[PDB]
């Protein structure tokens, strides 16, 4: 299957940088009521690289 | 073993790649330099009310007109600071002259560089370049006020504004816009504290922030408690309009 | 002899050795310091359980480094012996060259520089040893209580716990001492140190040493009858 | 060739307990038993030989109890080769201190320095550490009799009774029940020989598999006298106690 | 240019007891047979010394070597290790010995010096242990005749009788019975040759069998009889004829 | 398996396998020839012109030792330069002691010890180069080759590099046809021929011919490069021969 | 595993480096024969047929150690040069200190000590050559000593080295035991040469020519090779006979 | 015991949400657990609840189960007709002794 | 990849390659691009100064050894600092004793010996840096290319760093043009401006980033930047 023809693109998805993981945290957090003024980037900073 | 000798596939030194992560854990330090004064403001780490916050230091005098901030492995950075102190005194003897911040920056990188592998032109007694980065600031006529950021790489860059430690990435993003040529000492001071609360996990206090400056008038001078408090108090009044 | 690299940084930006060193400290049996504004009070557990061990000639953890500088530890018992000798020579080297006994502040940096040299050299493993350093600065009566890490970092602390089960002991010091005003007298302060140690020791009066060091090189040791006196008070609190 | 290969014994262990030192205690317990019993008026010191071969002239050759000087005798358990180097080092150290200060070295000082050498080996020596425990039976006027033992770790601990070598627990347990604080040297002689026989698998522990020494201040005109007891003198006191 | 080793290759086995000490010992056992009987008026040391190739000179091959004119020694194990260890032992004894005493070393003393050197080989990184066992047979005033056995472990003990090499087990037992408290010099040699025949049978020419005694004193051998109160060489290396003679009186 | 890896440990056949690895570089390197002639020795080396960025006559591998020994080498280029330095060190030291030029036999003997020394070290790698060296001295013309493994012999003719196969097959027939040898002058033309047969092998890039010589009669037992009219005729005439 | 690979004592106690070294000699395929004359020591050896690249007259096996000692080396060609240094250098050493050159027995003792040392360090390995020192000592008269990579050594009445040493031994065994002579009792050294060549041709089965030869004769206070003219003159007598 | 005994695969993390790490009983915990056990042993009421806690070495509630069993085991050997204050106290020493014996002395250096 | 041999410097693969050198060639391409060209009477270096970010100031890449000699760094930056201090001392010594300036050929040769030495034995990294050494001496203008391996080679133009092929394309066409230009600084510099625009793809010059230096017959070592380089553009 790996041989060419069959598979024309191969792409590695990896755990993103701090700015993207701020964005993934951002979407979920918005949906919930929170005390506003929240620094999304603060919460992501502490977390090492991590899954969605 | 993975020595200093043996490189990564790209060709980088191992220790240079690892040291980036070491610094990241370190204490956040924020430097904005202007031609009206270098302002160094740092986060003091605290784990207890029982820790005594007077004793600890993260801004360290290296010379009469030289201030420094340290991040990385602290215990390795304590030696680094002792030798830097030696270098400065030794120059002062030879030329009867206050070392340029820039030369001092180079003299320190030459001393981190020296391993343990076993050379044939050099003295070995370490194992690696230190995996600590330092912000070396100071004043001299030629360049005016300066702020340097030394890497474990054996590379020095001069900066207008540089943030290292935990908050490296988010502080830098603001510092590009907000830093200007127009800024003076009172301007600079307020800005540093503002960035510092966003990247500080807990609240901002005058008892977990330590400010200093290098001015040419005073040399290296650590601000008392009272000034620090007052600039915090002044920043509050503006935040409550919102 | 050995000189090959062991200061090889992890890819998680740490010396491996330094991690292992931290692990070791814990195991050493607890030592506690709480300074008053008129004393430093030192408590520690010693081995004395074993019938047919003569305590007079079994070495005591608490160590004279100078008449007014004392040192206690948690960690490798082998490596401490080396440590204590190093401090003793330095202490005397100050009186020889700069004159006057070590300032406490100066001995704290000396002790720290030994650990640091072990991390600069790849050859030499850091000691797995933390120490409590306490004393009176020259010409002065101010109590200093210092703390070390085996990694080569030092700091001053109002109260401290190192060694076995720091958790229970830490939680007690956060409620029983407050930083705004230190214990007023020697007697009030001895009682708190005693109360804290018995938490993880469980009773005894024979096994535990309490050593009070007061200004002007006064080191005096509490009799077992005096230790129990404090226990007798505390039994009444626990009952009510 | 030499770069590739490693036999580093100078790794800081992750358990806080260096693995090489662990194995040297195993090796100690293969070697015969040596017992230090401290009494107010002396140290009664006795160690069984571990050879038992008949062709071998055990009689002549002391191999465990070595007299360093007048007040200090050492019993060996562990590796006999490693041990020889430390005997010469311990002998020269007591002489040098005696020369400088004109006082027999306090016991404390001597034991500490020797322990610190063992320590040094794993500190950054690169050396495998000596796999020997020594009971240093010592006297000095100030502190009375003093009894200390060493470890391959380079740690010493004082005691009023100690055992090393084989049957550490079996010997220690008997001494705890039978020895009382106040028993004198006189009792301890009788006590030592009998507990050893009972630990060992031998039906009677012969005089020729024994080494016996005492350090006592009950030698007249305020003096200190040691005597490594000769194999036949061990035999008479062996008969009294009924082992034979 | 020194090997980049900086540490002891020798490690404790995880069950105790050095790997390398065990490794060195096997060689002594594998190597050819030697026996010795300590006696009251001498010491007999005996070894097999088979032709390497008939064309090879079988006279220049030696396994007896001198340490002092009074003390001789024989080994089993690695041949090249022995030669060097002897040379070191001449210096360790003689010079240093003369400076602190100015005599020939007594046997007890000489044997102890050798023990430390074996230990230092092993301990030292980059240098693997000497795997040879030597029997040092000698005379001193204060202990009469003495026989010590020196193990490659750096340990020594004196023995009434001992054997090392392949045939050691058989030999020791044979001897054990024959050994007496009072022994004739003549009988010690008869008994020695009798056992040696059983180690490997045939080749009993006194050429291929190397025999020495630490016999009685000679101002004759000394080469000055002008004062004959001086001790002569105690050590004597026997001729082939002498051995031939012993076979008839056995 | 493991004996191979460990530098300076007997392979189970015999002799460290790294010494064999080093030989392989020398084959991959450029042609170098050394010809013993009546008068003296004639060296030629193939200098590839990869590009015209390269400076004509100026990427010489020809390095004088003392003043009467040419040295030229094939294989790993840095390794040569270290062994080249070593020859220099050795020549001077002889003149300290004995106040006169080193003989060529003595040079061949003393250079060879240096290779062996590093290859009974595990810590210091093999040399990756065969060196052709020689000159004319008081004791006459002499030609030696130091193999990568360290062996010195007299040679009528010597060759190393990729095109030694071509070089060898000619030199055997040239000696068969001329057992009385040939003058160094004629051999300037004949060196040029030999190199042309070897550039069949190294046909990928163009080349530049460089001869040097040390001759008894004509360079007066000093070593100097061949250039101008001597070199030109050698090019011109050889060309015709090989067509 | 590991123990075996590098120098250190294997579990068995075997030194694998040494075993391999003995194979190494045979790989050069050189064969030697040495006999004892009455007053000379004749050693003769093969040399592989010359290349047109090489010079056929060059030799590199023979090395004049001192006036007394000549040496012929069988084994690795590169290591033979290495070994040749140490023999001459220690030969000269003895002249300064003790005032004269080493005997044959005494030079062997010294090389053997050196060999042993080379084996213990990792970095150092035993010289893979087998060395054949020839001499006429005064005290021992005609002498041959064979010194091994191990550091092992012993004198010989007559010796052989190489893959086909097996054939030579059997010939010399026949030669010297039946007669019952420890060495050749023929006085003229020329007839010892005549005769050692004769035994070589017989034993390996292949005739020798000037080019394979190479004749070493050591005498009292001299080591010499025979001139090429003389090599050819011995051939005329050998064929008639 | 752990999720590392299983091949890990527990799907949807937030679908298994919070995970609970059991610490072992501490000093205060084992008072209460003790109180149940001592009510079964006849006449052990005499020995104050608190002082029972103090005199023993810090141990888990499981080891109280071992100790309570030890009291009855000793009462059976003695043919102690009714469980006493003396049994409960004796019980502490033998139970603590078992646990130390079972441990292997590897020597803290 | 790791594999092969590179923790061990001595040991090589069957082919004979040492992996350490391969990595060191890659290292060049990661860092600064610099181009050189020379006429018979002048020697030119054109270096693109670079930084980490905007607030960072730009940082020299030509480090002046002497009034008569220079070098430019492109692979490892700590390595270059070492060699330059070293080379400063060697020019002093040679000028002091022999009264003769350290000529560019020897200087590359002394330098090879130092790098080679660290790679010969255990201990010591290969110097990964590629240096382009210019110098003006009695025998006119030289440009040498210091390989990480320890090989020097005389060239007339060369380009180093990633995508160096573009620059070389230009220089070979105008090889003849460039050499026959002599006595002209302006002319030379103008060509070298164009050489480096071939290399750069999806990347911008800036005049302050562009740093150009000459050394020649009438000119000592001089560095020109800003308004100065605006002239040659």
């Amino acid at each position: 299957l790996l041989r060419p023809g069959r598979i024309d693109r191969k792409v590695e998805f990896s755990l993103p940088d701090l700015e993207g993981r701020a964005n993934i945290f951002r979407i979920h957090s918005k949906s919930m009521s929170v005390e506003r003024g929240i620094r999304w980037e603060l919460i992501s900073r502490l977390c090492p690289n991590s899954t969605g | 073993d993975r020595g200093v000798s043996t490189f990564s596939p790209e060709g980088r030194l191992f220790q240079v790649e690892y040291s980036l992560e070491a610094i990241k854990l370190g204490s956040t330090a924020i430097g904005i330099a202007t031609k009206e004064g270098v302002v160094l403001g740092v986060e003091k780490r605290a784990t207890s009310p029982l820790l005594e916050s007077d004793s600890i230091e993260k801004i360290v005098e290296i010379d009469r007109h030289i201030g420094c901030a340290m991040s990385g492995l602290t215990a390795d950075a304590r030696s680094m600071i002792e030798h830097a102190r030696t270098a400065a005194v030794t120059h002062n003897l030879y030329y009867d002259e206050d070392i340029n911040v820039e030369s001092l920056t180079q003299s320190v990188c030459d001393l981190a560089l020296r391993f343990g592998e076993g050379a044939s032109g050099e003295e070995r007694l370490m194992s690696r370049p230190f995996g600590v980065a330092l912000l070396i600031a100071g004043h001299d006529a030629d360049d005016g006020y300066q702020l340097f950021h030394a890497e474990p790489s054996g590379t020095f860059y001069r900066y207008n504004a540089k943030a290292i430690g935990s908050g490296s990435e988010g502080a830098q993003a603001e510092l590009l816009n907000e830093w200007h040529s127009s800024l003076t000492l009172k301007e600079a001071e307020l800005l540093v504290l503002k960035i510092l609360k966003q990247v500080m996990e807990e609240k901002l206090d005058e008892n977990n922030a330590q400010l200093s400056c290098i001015t040419k008038q005073d040399g290296f001078k650590i601000y008392d408690n009272e000034k620090t408090a007052e600039l915090i108090k002044e920043l509050k009044e503006k935040e409550a309009a919102e | 002899g050995y000189d090959r690299a062991l200061s090889i940084f992890s890819p998680d930006g740490h010396i491996f050795q330094v991690e292992y060193a931290l692990e070791a400290v814990k195991r050493g049996t607890c030592a506690v310091g709480v300074k008053g504004k008129n004393c430093v009070v030192l408590g520690c557990e010693r081995r004395s359980t074993l019938k047919l061990q003569d305590t007079r000639i079994t070495p005591s953890k608490v160590s004279k480094i100078d008449s007014h500088v004392v040192l206690s530890f948690s960690g490798l018992n082998a490596d401490s012996r080396i440590l204590i000798e190093k401090a003793r020579v330095e202490a005397q080297s100050h009186r020889l060259t700069l004159e006057d006994p070590v300032t406490v502040e100066y001995l704290t940096r000396y002790v720290a520089g030994v650990q640091q040299r072990y991390t600069q050299s790849g050859g030499v493993r850091p000691f797995g040893v933390s120490t409590l350093i306490a004393g009176f600065d020259p010409r002065d009566d101010e109590p200093k209580l210092y703390q070390t890490e085996p990694s080569g970092i030092y700091s001053s602390w109002s109260a401290q716990t190192i060694g076995r089960n720091s958790k229970t002991v830490r939680e007690f010091l956060e409620k029983n001492y407050d930083r705004k005003e230190p214990p007023a007298t020697v007697e009030e302060c001895v009682k708190l140190t005693v109360r804290s140690l018995l938490e993880v020791v469980q009773t005894g009066a024979k096994n535990i040493e309490i050593t009070v060091v007061k200004p002007d090189s006064d080191i005096v040791a509490l009799s077992s009858e005096e230790i129990n006196q404090y226990v007798t008070q505390i039994e009444q609190e626990k009952q009510e | 060739g030499s770069r590739r290969y490693d036999s580093r014994t100078t790794i800081f262990s992750p358990e806080g307990r260096l693995y090489q030192v662990e194995y040297a205690l195993e090796s100690i317990s293969h070697a015969g038993t040596a017992i230090g019993i401290m009494a107010s008026d002396g140290i009664v010191l006795a160690a069984e030989r571990k050879v038992t071969s008949t062709l071998l002239e055990q009689d002549t050759s002391t191999e465990k109890l070595y007299k360093l000087n007048d007040k200090i005798a050492v019993a060996v358990a562990g590796l006999t080769a490693d041990a020889e180097i430390l005997i010469n080092t311990a002998r020269i150290h007591a002489q040098n201190y005696l020369k400088t200060y004109n006082e027999d070295i306090p016991v404390e000082i001597l034991v500490r320095r020797l322990s610190d050498i063992k320590q040094g080996y794993t500190q950054h020596g690169g050396l495998r550490p000596f796999g020997v425990s020594f009971i240093y039976a010592g006297y000095d006027d100030r502190y009375g009799y003093q009894l200390y033992t060493s470890n391959p770790s380079g740690n010493y601990t004082g005691w009023k009774a100690i055992s090393v070598g084989a049957n550490t627990s079996a010997a220690q347990t008997l001494l705890q029940m039978d020895y009382k604080d106040d028993m004198k040297v006189d009792d301890a002689i009788e006590l030592a020989l009998k507990t050893l026989s009972k630990t060992t698998d031998s039906s009677a522990l012969t005089y020729d598999r024994l080494e016996f020494a005492t350090i006592r201040k009950g030698a007249n005109d305020g003096e200190v006298y040691q005597k490594i007891f000769k194999p036949q003198e061990i035999k008479d006191i062996l008969v009294k106690t009924g082992i034979t | 240019m020194t090997d980049r080793y900086s540490f002891s290759l020798t490690t404790f086995s995880p069950s105790g007891k050095l790997g390398q000490i065990d490794y060195a010992l096997t060689a002594v056992k594998q190597g050819v047979t030697s026996l010795g009987i300590k006696a009251t008026n001498g010491v007999v040391i005996a070894t097999e010394k088979k032709s390497s190739s008939p064309l090879a000179m079988s006279e220049t091959l030696s396994k007896v070597s001198l340490l002092t004119p009074d003390i001789g020694a024989v080994y089993s194990g690695m041949g090249p290790d022995y030669r060097v260890l002897v040379d070191k032992s001449r210096k360790v004894a003689h010079t240093s010995y003369k400076r602190i005493y100015g005599e020939y070393p007594p046997t007890k003393l000489l044997v102890s010096e050798v023990a430390k050197i074996m230990q230092e080989a092993t301990q030292s990184g980059g240098v693997r242990p000497f795997g040879v066992s030597l029997l040092i047979a000698g005379h001193d005033e204060f202990n009469g005749f003495s026989l010590y056995q020196v193990d490659p472990s750096g340990s020594y003990f004196p023995w009434k009788a001992t054997a090392i090499g392949k045939g050691s087990v058989a030999a020791k037992t044979f001897l054990e019975k024959r050994w007496n408290d009072e022994l004739e010099l003549e009988d010690a040699i008869h008994i020695a040759l009798l056992t040696l025949k059983e180690s490997v049978e045939g080749e009993f020419n006194g050429d291929t069998i190397e025999l020495a005694i630490i016999g009685d004193e000679n101002p004759d051998l000394l080469g000055y009889t002008g004062i004959p109160t001086d001790k002569g060489p105690r050590f004597r290396k026997l001729t082939s004829q002498e051995i031939n003679d012993r076979l008839e009186a056995l | 398996t493991g004996y191979d890896l460990s530098n300076s440990v007997f392979s189970p056949d015999g002799r460290n396998f790294q010494v064999e690895y080093a030989v392989k570089a020398v084959e991959n390197g450029t042609t170098s020839i050394g010809i013993k002639c009546n008068d003296g020795v004639v060296f030629a080396v193939e200098k590839l012109i990869t590009s015209k960025l390269l400076v004509p006559q100026k990427n010489v591998k020809i390095q004088v030792v003392d003043r009467h020994i040419g040295c030229v080498y094939s294989g790993l280029i840095p390794d040569g330069r270290h062994l080249v330095n070593r020859g220099r060190e050795e020549a001077a030291s002889f003149k300290k002691l004995y106040k006169t030029p080193i003989p060529i036999p003595a040079f061949a003997d003393r250079l060879g010890q240096y290779v062996q020394a590093h290859t009974l070290y595990n810590s210091v790698r093999p040399f990756g180069v065969s060196t052709i060296f020689g000159g004319v001295d008081k004791n006459g013309a002499h030609l030696y080759m130091l193999e990568p493994s360290g062996s010195y012999w007299g040679y009528k003719g010597a060759a190393t590099g990729k095109g030694r196969q071509s070089a060898k097959a000619e030199l055997e027939k040239l000696v068969d046809h001329h057992p009385e040898g040939l003058s160094a002058r004629e051999a300037v033309k004949q060196a040029a021929k030999i190199i042309y047969l070897a550039h069949e092998d190294n046909k990928e890039k163009d080349f530049e011919l460089e001869i040097s010589w040390c001759s008894l009669s004509e360079t007066n037992g000093l070593h100097k490069f061949v250039k101008g009219d001597l070199l030109q005729e050698a090019i011109d005439f050889a060309q015709k021969e090989i067509n | 595993g590991y123990d075996r690979h590098i120098t250190i004592f294997s579990p068995e106690g075997r030194l694998y480096q040494v075993e391999y070294a003995f194979k190494a000699t045979n790989q050069t395929n050189i064969n030697s024969l040495a006999v004892r004359g009455k007053d000379c020591t004749v050693v003769i050896s093969q040399k592989k047929v010359p290349d047109k690249l090489l010079d056929p007259t060059t030799v590199s096996y023979i090395f004049c150690i001192s006036r007394t000692i000549g040496m012929v080396v069988n084994g690795p060609i590169p290591d033979a040069r290495n070994a040749a240094l140490r023999a001459k250098a220690e030969a000269a050493e003895f002249r300064y200190k003790y005032g004269y050159d080493m005997p044959c027995d005494v030079l062997a003792k010294r090389m053997a000590n050196l060999s042993q040392i080379y084996t213990q360090r990792a970095y150092m390995r035993p010289l893979g050559v087998i060395l054949t020192f020839v001499s006429v000592d005064e005290e021992l008269g005609p002498s041959i000593y064979k010194t091994d990579p191990a550091g092992y050594y012993v004198g010989y009445k007559a010796t052989a080295t190489g893959p086909k040493q097996q054939e030579i031994t059997t010939n010399l065994e026949n030669h010297f035991k039946k007669s019952k002579i420890d060495h050749i009792n023929e006085e003229s050294w020329e007839k010892v040469v005549e005769f050692a060549i004769t035994h070589m041709i017989d034993a390996l089965g292949t005739e020798f020519s000037k080019n394979d030869l190479e004749v070493g004769v050591a005498t009292k206070d001299k080591f010499f090779t025979l001139s090429a003219e003389n090599i050819e003159e011995r051939l005329v007598a050998i064929a008639e006979q | 015991n752990k999720i590392e005994t299983l091949d890990p695969a527990l799907i949807r993390p937030g679908r298994i949400d919070r995970k609970i790490l059991f610490e072992n009983p501490d000093l205060s915990t084992k008072k209460k657990i003790l109180g149940i056990h001592t009510s079964k042993m006849n006449l052990s009421e005499d020995v104050n609840l608190e002082t029972l806690v103090t005199t023993k070495d810090d141990l888990s509630g499981a080891d109280i189960q071992a100790m309570c069993t030890e009291a009855g085991l000793l009462a059976l050997r003695e043919r102690r007709m009714q469980v006493t204050a003396e049994d409960f106290k004796q019980a502490k020493e033998r139970v603590m002794k078992n646990k130390v014996e079972e441990n292997l002395e590897g020597l803290y250096l | 990849f790791r594999n092969n041999y590179d923790g061990d410097t001595v040991t090589f693969s069957p082919t004979g390659r040492l992996f350490q050198v391969e990595y060191a060639l890659e290292a060049i391409k990661q860092g600064s691009v610099t181009v050189g060209l020379r006429s018979n009477t002048h020697a030119v270096l054109v270096a693109l100064k670079r930084n980490a970010d905007e607030l960072s100031s730009y940082q020299k890449k030509i480090i002046k050894c002497d009034e008569h000699m220079g070098l430019s760094l492109a692979g490892l930056a700590p390595d270059a600092r070492v060699l330059s201090n070293y080379l400063r001392q060697q020019c002093n010594y040679s000028s002091l004793v022999f009264n003769r300036k350290l000529a560019v050929e020897r200087a590359g040769h002394l330098l090879c010996d130092k790098a080679q030495k660290n790679t010969q034995s255990y201990g010591g990294r290969p110097y990964g840096v590629g240096l382009l050494i210019i110098g003006y001496d009695k025998s006119g203008a030289h440009l040498l290319e210091f390989q990480p391996s320890g090989n020097v080679t005389e060239l007339y133009g060369t380009a180093i760093g990633a995508r160096s092929q573009g620059a070389k394309t230009y220089l070979e066409r105008t090889l003849d043009t460039f050499i026959k230009i002599d006595g002209n600084p302006d002319e030379l510099i103008k060509a070298g401006v164009e050489a480096i625009s071939q290399s750069l793809r999806d990347e911008s010059l800036t005049v302050d980033n562009l740093s150009i230096a000459i050394v020649g017959k009438d000119t000592p070592f001089t560095i020109y930047d800003g308004e100065a380089v605006a002239k040659y553009i």
